[PDB]
């Protein structure tokens, strides 16, 4: 049992740790979709504003 | 209008010598005319049109100029 304490108590920190750096590394990911997604639309945008 | 100077042309000149009387065909020719031609209001609509033309044209124009 105490061994067993041990290992989650040394388990825990490392796993949020690692967690919490791919949440942040998700959420980067998903901004930086985001912001070439906008930009695409805006090219178009601008095309099909040009076009007429 | 020269349908009526021409009937009253040849009504006067046929007065005396009354040999071809075309006065009920130009008169019925006339009144047919009337009937089937049918103010500067038309004028003012028309400037109406026009400037709202030259406005739409502007308003198009000005979305010439886009990047992003």
């Amino acid at each position: 049992f105490v061994h067993v304490h041990h290992l989650i108590n040394e388990y825990r920190p490392h796993q949020a740790r690692e967690t919490l750096r791919v949440m942040m590394e998700v959420q980067k990911r998903q901004r930086l979709e985001t912001a070439e997604r906008f930009q695409k639309h805006l090219e178009r945008v601008i095309e099909m504003i040009q076009n007429c | 209008f020269l349908p009526l100077v021409h009937n009253v042309i040849k009504c006067m000149d046929k007065d005396s010598p009354d040999l071809h009387q075309d006065l009920n065909a130009l008169k019925t020719k006339f009144q047919e005319l009337r009937k089937l031609i049918g103010p500067e209001q038309q004028q003012q609509q028309l400037h109406s049109l026009r400037e709202q033309v030259r406005t739409k044209n502007e308003l198009l124009q000005k979305y010439k100029s886009l990047c992003m």
